């Protein structure tokens, strides 16, 4: 496994996050993505899957670019 | 009249990122009232046992507790303390519970962030990993950064090994052996800690392209042989492979010149034997084609 290169264009931020003891679904990793650039007034731009642990993860990588 | 006894049951209060609240019960003052106590601790990581600064700066001999200072955060550590009189300074007391402290960012970059070579339509970016003692935390990884020279915006990507000292993107956009600004910056669970300074790594180069010509060899003794071709994307040296004549190019021997030299001998041969030559060039990227074999005898 090899994590995917995201583009970070200026004044966008690239965020990750991992745990463990998690083993959760890609769609899991996409909400926790789509809500943190949300709660910080950004949109998601890009995203990627860290650490398999079937179609299961223990983390994420993703970028949250400004709005409008 | 002589120093006076090892204090008894080490105990860790509460302990933190860089500080250890540790209290002791006094042994035998052996006549002579304990003037004051020392601490000492021990680490995977420290020389045996090495004395510790503390708050207060003089641990006096009315004080059963005090907070040891200035440790490294997500360390294993064990204590002991020391009683000490007029006469002189007691025996040391028993280690404590080993007990270690809490984590935070990691403070460090990756030291020695370099790279280069690999195939065509690839970029390696390498660094030597962090040492464990200073991580700083559990979670331990790697956040590398790049992009082609002169771009706006960067690539990242979270490399979560904690002994990761590699990564390599390969994509159709990578030309090749371009210049690359590269940073790379290390994490852990607490948080993200600083990025290196910027440098510059090119990415892979390609293989030669074409193939020595006008191959020749002669023999030198029954089992040293000299062998010349003509030269010419750069090239590093060429690669001789060779097999006898009843033998198979794949399961053959090679053997590898570094320069433009142009000549090279082949020893370990056997006499009165026909073999067959072939000289290829090759860079960091591979090789290239290959030339039209020579035979020649011992």
């Amino acid at each position: 496994f090899v994590s995917d290169a995201l583009l970070v264009p200026d004044k966008c931020k690239f965020l990750h996050q991992e745990r463990m003891d998690m083993c959760e679904s890609h769609l899991h990793w996409h909400t926790v993505a789509k809500e943190s650039c949300g709660d910080r007034s950004m949109n998601l731009h890009d995203y990627g899957m860290l650490l398999p642990c079937i179609d299961r993860f223990r983390g994420v990588e993703f970028v949250c670019c400004p709005m409008e | 009249g002589s120093p006076p006894g090892p204090p008894t049951s080490i105990h860790v209060e509460e302990i933190t990122d860089t500080t250890a609240t540790l209290s002791w019960r006094p042994g035998p003052d052996n006549h002579s009232p304990i003037t004051a106590y020392t601490i000492q601790a021990r680490t995977p990581f420290s020389l045996g046992w090495q004395a510790v600064s503390t708050v207060p700066e003089v641990v006096g001999g009315s004080h059963l507790t005090a907070t040891v200072i200035e440790l490294n955060p997500w360390v294993e550590y064990e204590f002991r303390v020391l009683a000490s009189n007029a006469v002189g300074t007691g025996e040391p007391s028993k280690p404590s519970k080993k007990a270690r402290t809490k984590d935070t960012v990691p403070k460090v970059t990756p030291a020695n962030v370099s790279g280069g070579g690999g195939s065509r339509s690839e970029l390696v970016i390498t660094w030597e990993p962090v040492p464990e003692e200073l991580q700083n935390g559990a979670g331990f990884g790697y956040v590398v950064a790049f992009r082609p020279f002169g771009s706006t915006g960067w690539m990242q990507a979270a490399v979560p090994s904690p002994e990761a000292s590699k990564y390599v993107f390969k994509n159709e956009t990578i030309l090749p052996f371009s210049p690359f600004q590269v940073k790379v910056g290390a994490y852990n669970n607490k948080g993200e800690g600083p990025f290196g300074p910027v440098i510059t790594i090119y990415s892979a180069e390609e293989e030669p392209g074409r193939a020595p010509s006008r191959l020749r060899a002669k023999s030198l003794s029954a089992s040293d042989v000299e062998v010349s071709w003509k030269a010419l994307k750069r090239v590093l040296g060429y690669e001789l492979r060779y097999w006898e004549k009843n033998e198979k190019e794949d399961a053959s021997s090679v053997l590898r010149t570094v320069g433009n030299r142009t000549l090279a001998i082949i020893q370990g041969l056997k006499g009165s034997s026909t073999y067959y030559i072939t000289v290829r060039a090759y860079n960091t990227a591979g090789t290239g084609p290959p030339s039209p074999v020579v035979n020649i005898t011992t």
